[PDB]
C-alpha cells in the first residue's frame, strides 16, 4: 500500500504557524518521487541520513508541509534562534528529523500560492497581575497557542492580536504579533520529516 | 509545597559576571516555561527571558549579548548568567514557572498540575553592582 | 464529558490474552462508581497511588478488562513469574499502573460469564530448521502473537495449536498451548489501569 | 556488520560455575528476543532460556533452578550463569537475537531490521565439565 502524499499536492499550503501534518504508518513510500515533483533547494537531516530513510524501514513517517520563504532557510532549524523556532514550528529534533526547502514548479498547478508569506513574531501571555510577559514558546509537534488570534494570512507586518483569557484559565490576555514576507513568482514551501525507530511493526518502508 | 528558590545573589564589582540559580521544590518533572525577571526599587518588573526544557530561550532584546538562561532538567534549576554587569543592573532578580502549556508532576506521588491555569513565583535575590 | 466505562458493563468479558482496552482522553471519571458496581478484592498500584489517580489529572487513562480467576491474583503481576506475565498480559510496570481484581455481583446481569477461564501456557516459534524454539514472550500494552491460533475459550487444558508462518515471515511454525481454570459461581474479572503524564495533563481529571 | 559473540567458556570441574556472555556488534538498541542454546556433537540444539529487555525470562524446565540469564541493554550483552555444572552439561553454547516481535536498530547510521523475519545466530563457546 503506497503512502498517500496526495493531500500535499492539492491546495494552498498553510503558513508555518498553521502547518499541515500527514502521519504515515503501514505504507510503503518513494520520497524520490515526491521531491521529483518539486525543485529542492536544501535537504538537511539531523539524527538520520537522507539515504537511510530510503534504505531502511521505520515505524512512522511524519511530513509537515507549509509555505515558507527560502529567504528564511536558516531560521527553520533550532540551530538558528529566532521567531519561527521559538513561536511557529519546532520538530522533535534529537529524533531522526529532516527539513527540506523547495520551490513549486510551474507544472504543479494543484499547489496554489498564498497572497503573502506570514509568521508569528511573538506569542506571549500577559498575566492578570500585570506581571506581564510569560512568552508562550512553541512545543514540538504542536501548534502555537496564538494560532486562534493570528490570521491565516497576516494583513500587515507589525499587526498585533489579542484574546482575553477566562477567569478559570487564570485571567489575563494572550497577545501576539505578525510579520509578513512577500510572495515569490513560484511558491517556496518547506517540508518537515520526523521518522520514528519505534519498536515492532516497522511499517513505513521504501518501495 | 511547590516553590522556587533563587540563589547566587550578592555584591559584584562592575564588569563582573554572576550566575544565579532558581531551584524548584515538589516537582520531579516540569514541561512548562521557567523565566527570569528583574525589579529595581521604583521600577517595574521587566522580563529577562523565558526557557523551556529543549533549551529554547527568549531574550528581552535589552539583555542581548549579556544575559543567558540555562536549565538542568534533573536537579530542576534554571540559571541566569549576567556579564558586563554595570551599576544600573542592581535590582531584585526573581524567577517564575507556570502559565505555559506543559504540566508539573511528581512521579513518586502521582501529583500533576497544569501550568496553563497555575504559576509559581520565587521569593527573590538581590544583585548589587558597585564601582 | 464523563468517561464511558459502558463497554465493560455489557457483554461476556474477554480472556486475559484477548484483553479489551478502553482509552479515555478528554473525559472526566469517578472510578469509585465503577468499582462500586463490583466487589473489589484487590487494588494494588505501582508508581501511582489508588487516590492520587482520583485526586490528580493525567493525559490518558487506559482500562484493560478481562475474565480472570482470583485463584491466580498472585500470578497477574510481574512480581510473580509464570505464563500470564510471560505470554498473556504485561503492563508497563515502570509507568504508573494499578491492577484490580473484582467479582461481578448477581445484580450486574449485563456482565455475562464465560464457560471457563483460559490462558496461554506457552507461545513459542519453531524456526525453519524444525527444531529451534524462540519463545514469544509478550511485549507490554500488546497482545500475544499466538492470539490468532489460540481459541477465545480453550476446550481442554493442554490443547495445542499450530500455524505455518509464510516464507516472508522467516518461515517456520507458530506453536501455542492453553490452560483451563473452572468458572466460579460469580465471574471474577481483572482490570488494568495505566495512566500517562503529558504536556496537556488536564485531559482525564476526576470528579 | 551485525554479529553476536560468545565468551566465558572453557574447562570446569564438576560442581563448578561459569558465566558466559553474548555481545552484539552492529546494533545500538534491541527490543527483540535474546536467547541461549546448547548443542553437543551428534546431539540436538536445546533451548536454555530466552530474555527480553524488561527482564522477562522463559527457562527450559531442564536448566531451570540452575541457569540464570540477564541482559545489560546498554552493553548489548546477554549472560548465562551456569551453577552446579555436571559433565552432561558439556556442549557448545550459542546465543541468538531474533524470530521475535521487536527490532534491531543502529541510532547512528539509521539501520533498522524487523526481528519477525530477522535473526542473528552465534558461532558458539565450548563448556566442558570433567572429573
Amino acid at each position: 500500500v503506497e503512502c498517500d502524499f496526495s493531500p500535499l499536492l492539492s491546495g494552498t499550503p498553510p503558513q508555518v504557524y498553521n502547518f499541515k501534518r500527514l502521519v504515515f504508518t503501514n505504507c510503503n513510500y518513494n520520497l524520490t518521487k515526491l521531491l521529483s515533483l518539486f525543485s529542492v533547494n536544501d535537504f538537511t537531516c539531523s539524527q538520520i541520513s537522507p539515504a537511510a530513510i530510503a534504505s531502511n524501514c521505520y515505524s512512522s513517517l511524519i511530513l509537515d508541509y507549509f509555505s515558507y520563504p527560502l529567504s528564511m532557510k536558516s531560521d527553520l532549524s533550532v540551530s538558528s534562534a529566532g521567531p519561527i523556532s521559538q513561536f511557529n514550528y519546532k520538530q522533535s529534533f534529537s529524533n531522526p528529523t529532516c527539513l527540506i526547502l523547495a520551490t513549486v514548479p510551474h507544472n504543479l498547478t494543484t499547489i496554489t500560492k498564498p497572497l503573502k508569506y506570514s509568521y508569528i513574531n511573538k506569542c506571549s501571555r500577559l498575566l492578570s497581575d500585570d506581571r506581564t510577559e510569560v512568552p508562550q514558546l512553541v512545543n514540538a509537534n504542536q501548534y502555537s497557542p496564538c494560532v486562534s488570534i493570528v490570521p491565516s494570512t497576516v494583513w500587515e507586518d507589525g499587526d498585533y492580536y489579542r484574546k482575553q483569557l477566562s477567569p478559570l484559565e487564570g485571567g489575563g490576555w494572550l497577545v501576539a504579533s505578525g510579520s509578513t514576507v512577500a510572495m515569490t513568482e513560484q511558491l517556496q514551501m518547506g517540508f518537515g520529516i520526523t521518522v520514528q525507530y519505534g519498536t515492532d511493526t516497522n511499517s513505513v518502508c521504501p518501495k | 509545597q511547590v516553590q522556587l528558590q533563587e540563589s547566587g545573589g550578592g555584591s559584584v564589582q562592575t564588569g563582573g559576571s554572576l550566575r544565579l540559580s532558581c531551584a524548584g521544590s515538589g516537582y520531579t518533572d516540569n514541561s512548562c516555561s521557567m523565566g527570569w525577571y528583574r525589579q529595581a526599587p521604583g521600577r517595574e518588573r521587566e522580563l529577562i527571558g523565558t526557557i523551556i526544557s529543549d533549551g529554547t530561550t527568549y531574550y528581552s532584546d535589552a539583555v542581548k549579548g549579556r544575559f543567558t538562561i540555562s536549565l538542568d532538567n534533573a536537579k530542576n534549576t534554571v540559571y541566569l548568567q549576567m556579564n558586563n554587569l554595570k551599576p544600573e543592573d542592581t535590582a531584585m532578580y526573581i524567577c517564575n514557572t507556570g502559565w505555559s502549556q506543559g504540566s508539573l508532576v511528581n512521579r513518586t506521588t502521582g501529583w500533576t498540575r497544569d501550568c496553563w491555569s497555575f504559576g509559581i513565583w520565587g521569593q527573590g535575590t538581590q544583585v548589587t553592582v558597585s564601582s
